[PDB]
RNA sequence: AUUGGGCGUAAAGCAAGCGCAGGCGGAUUGAAAAGUCUGGUGUUAAAGGCAGCUGCUUAACAGUUGUAUGCAUUGGAAAC
RNA sequence: GGCGAAGGCGAAAACUUAGGCCAUUACUGACGCUUAGGCUUGAAAGUGUGGGGAGCAAAUAGGAUUAGAUACCCUAGUAGUCCACACCGUAAACGAUAGAUACUAGCUGUCGGGGCGAUCCCCUCGGUAGUGAAGUUAACACAUUAAGUAUCUCGCCUGG
RNA sequence: CUGCUGAUAAGGUCUUCAAAA
């Protein structure tokens, strides 16, 4: 099968946030509370809803489909992306999500357009370049490289998204939304259920957790496209992972103290 | 009268099923 | 086949630091006078600009509309801010009974014979969110079947 | 079937179920209960006749001096209910009497009127059947 | 605004309380039947209204047939 | 932060006395909600008679400022502010939101009773606050203490 | 770091238009 559910149990996959931080209608995921403070979810439902989410990806990638993967998270996410995106060539935004990347993909197609143009003059190079202009140049193919660089493959809307957090990443799911594009997500009990079509629910402060879950999708497009997997259909002594430096592990939300109340008073 | 216990629990049941060309 | 009428072309304006800058807004009906039928507001500094902005923008958002005998079904009231339009079927010969903004969604969106009346504020902008409203919350008689398990609108 | 927390009922009980129905579909609620009179069983009785709600099951107290009501809606696979409105014509006060001749069809007849005549509650369609009318409780659609 | 409106900021919740009369009012059983529903009967003058037809060169108009509403009495229904 | 229906209540004590919260295997057995008319209370100012008068201060006098100052500033200053007994019955008397009843996500404090027994913290029943989705609204915003879904009763509104 | 500091005759333009290219 997929994976096992001790392995899931292991990487504290079933494991949410703070019972404080939570949106009532994620109940469904959540079994009946207990003296448990960070919200334990359900195995069955978290292999079933990976299940499913795995199908479809691998359905379109195999239709020949093209997905983002959009992370703009915790650095950790960032280089997890990057990896994915080195294993499987699907496009990624790892810089922030600019307003309108599909709803107003006209312009960033210019802006696309205008990046690979630029990348291919430089390869070409000139003595007019210099030193000043060149410098200019490279500077310019480096912003639009550091915000485009995953971007400037496709040529089309893509039709599917996979967002490590539906709420950091409101704007990209409601791009999706307006746009009606499928969206698939790792919810974390903080989370809007209705905006999400295949919700899985999983733990997003986790940095094993989320590059598990990540890796698997991942696995699910490498299949698709036919080379060999990584995590998916493996054996422990592949599965197994470590965990990132800088007891048991804290997936604790703190840090109350800086919510204030807003400026007030007469 | 009417019961017979369905049990209907698959909210937000995924809408798209398979893609597929025209 | 999608024919366009105009309902409001306002002259909106604001002030700067020394004059008014003025723009038209237009507020345009689109409906293919089948069952598609979508409507669009905009605002540009001329007429013909205003229009094909207006024009794109009820393009961009059409809605799906179902006629019964060429009428509506059931008795509705479309709620939107101060604005309510109630709807009432008519048998077939009445024709329009609309004025104005309902009128003009009525006709672009192809149903013949409707009872219509503004019951509250005579906004265009909210009249035609009033008469969506209430043409979307429509109710076919067979969806009503499908929910309570009869047989396709038998008695 | 055990329950915990005290159940109360409004003193009109038309409105006061059309109340508890109305909020449950609203806050997509399924199963609620309330106390149980006649007329409440007999109105529950024919909504799940007409098939606007999956289930009511009455219930009494071990030393049968109370009785409630307990009822669920009939929602669909992606939850949204069969009822879309409750409006309640004969409320205390001002009790609507209609003859045969003026009982009304609601929403084109896609929904349904409560008329309790002299048989007990009964529905719109099965009343002109009948040519005969009565006391019009709510409308339900 | 009975059908068919409102009272935080636009006109509109008495400064607050104790409260007679009035209005409304928990659950079950029995009786009667004042409200409610329904059948028969009498009447609600003619003209007028609506539907059909005839005659004025067609119409306006005239004529002709049908066409409700309420009350009373009597016979049943018993859900509210 | 607590109490009362509102106005309102803060040095200590005694006496007399009103209501409320929680749990009830007890009792009466619908005796309840609202309330036209009626009655009771009702900040401060004001009135009448008798006391009291430290401080403050309407009216009043003077010195300043000012084009003028019958005002803002200062120095004095009567009624009043205080008590008893009788009236007046008005306030931005405001949560600008009548009372009662049933239902509708959640999160964070705080106050009281009850369950356990160091505090702290956990649960239950209520009071008082903040944040907040559905829902409502013209918008601001309200949001289980509703301005939400509904019922009952009273009062009130109909352009300046 | 609080001095002082008052007034400004009447009526008025200015959007013609999107039918459309
Ligand atoms: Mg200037
Ligand atoms: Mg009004
Ligand atoms: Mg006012
Ligand atoms: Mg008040
Ligand atoms: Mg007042
Ligand atoms: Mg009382
Ligand atoms: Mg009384
Ligand atoms: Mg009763
Ligand atoms: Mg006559
Ligand atoms: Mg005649
Ligand atoms: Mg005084
Ligand atoms: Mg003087
Ligand atoms: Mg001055
Ligand atoms: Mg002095
Ligand atoms: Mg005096
Ligand atoms: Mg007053
Ligand atoms: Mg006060
Ligand atoms: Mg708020
Ligand atoms: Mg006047
Ligand atoms: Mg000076
Ligand atoms: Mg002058």
């Amino acid at each position: 099968e997929l994976v096992s559910l001790a392995k899931l149990g292991e990487m504290r996959t079933h494991v949410g946030m703070v019972k404080r931080y939570w949106n009532p209608k994620m109940g469904f995921f959540i079994e009946p509370e207990r003296k448990h403070n960070n919200d334990h979810f359900v195995l069955e439902l978290q292999r079933q809803s990976l299940q499913t989410a795995y199908n479809y990806v691998k359905e379109v990638a195999q239709n020949n489909g093209q997905i983002l993967f959009v992370g703009t998270k915790n650095d950790y996410v960032k280089k997890l992306v990057n990896n994915i995106a080195k294993r499987v060539d699907v496009a990624f935004i790892t810089q922030r999500w600019l307003g309108g990347t599909l709803t107003n993909f006209k312009t960033l197609s210019i802006s696309i357009n205008k990046l690979n143009k630029l990348v291919e003059k430089q390869a070409e190079n000139a003595a007019d370049l210099t030193k000043k202009e060149n410098l200019m140049l490279s500077r310019e193919i480096e912003r639009l490289e550091k915000f485009f660089g995953g971007v400037k493959s496709l040529k089309r809307l893509p039709n599917l998204l996979i967002v490590d957090d539906p709420v950091y990443e409101k704007n990209a799911v409601a791009e999706a939304n307006i746009l009606r594009i499928p969206v698939v997500a790792l919810c974390n009990t903080n989370t809007n259920p209705e905006l999400v079509d295949f919700i899985i629910p999983a733990n997003n402060h986790q940095p094993q957790s989320t590059c598990l879950l990540m890796n698997l999708l991942a696995d699910a497009v490498a299949e698709a496209k036919a080379m060999p997997t990584m995590f998916a259909y493996k054996p422990d002594e592949e599965i197994q992972i470590e965990i990132p430096q800088k007891k048991q592990i804290t997936s604790q939300r703190l840090n109350i103290t800086r919510n204030p109340e807003v400026l007030t008073r007469e | 009268m009417g019961n017979f216990d369905s049990v209907q629990a698959n909210p937000y049941r995924p809408r798209f099923k398979r893609f597929n060309a025209e | 086949e999608f024919e366009e009428r105009i309902v409001k072309l306002k002259r909106i304006s604001k002030t700067t630091k020394g004059g008014r800058n003025m723009r038209f807004s237009v507020l345009v009906v689109v409906g293919n006078r089948k069952g598609k039928i979508g409507y669009g507001i905009a605002k540009a500094l001329e007429v013909p600009n205003a229009i094909k902005k207006a024009i794109k923008a009820a393009h961009n958002s059409l809605h799906t509309i179902e006629i019964h005998k060429g009428s509506i079904y059931h008795e509705v009231i479309g709620r939107s801010g101060a604005s309510r339009v109630l709807l009432k079927p008519a048998p077939q010969g009445t024709g329009i009974i609309a004025g104005g903004a309902i009128r003009a969604i009525i006709e672009l969106a192809g149903y013949s014979d409707i009872y219509t009346k503004n019951l509250g504020r005579n906004t265009p902008i909210n009249m035609i969110h009033a008469t969506m409203d209430g043409i979307l919350k429509q109710l076919s008689p067979r969806r009503v079947a499908i929910l309570r398990n009869k047989n396709l609108n038998e008695l | 079937i055990t329950t915990t927390k005290p159940i109360k009922a409004h003193f009109d009980p038309v409105a006061d179920l059309l109340t508890k129905i109305n909020n449950a579909r609203k806050a997509k609620l399924m199963t609620v209960t309330t106390i149980a009179s006649k007329l409440k069983i007999a109105i529950l009785e024919i909504l799940v006749k007409e098939g606007y709600l999956a289930n009511f099951q009455v219930l009494e107290n071990k030393s049968k001096t109370k009785r409630i009501v307990t009822f669920n809606l009939k929602y669909t696979q992606r939850r949204i209910p069969s009822i879309n409105g409750v409006k309640q014509i004969s409320k205390p006060g001002l009790r609507i009497y209609r003859p045969f001749e003026k009982l009304p069809l609601v929403l084109n007849g896609l929904g349904i009127a409560i008329i309790s005549t002299s048989d007990g509650v009964m529905t719109d369609k099965v009343a002109r059947l009948k040519k005969i009318g009565g006391e019009i409780l709510a409308y339900v659609w």
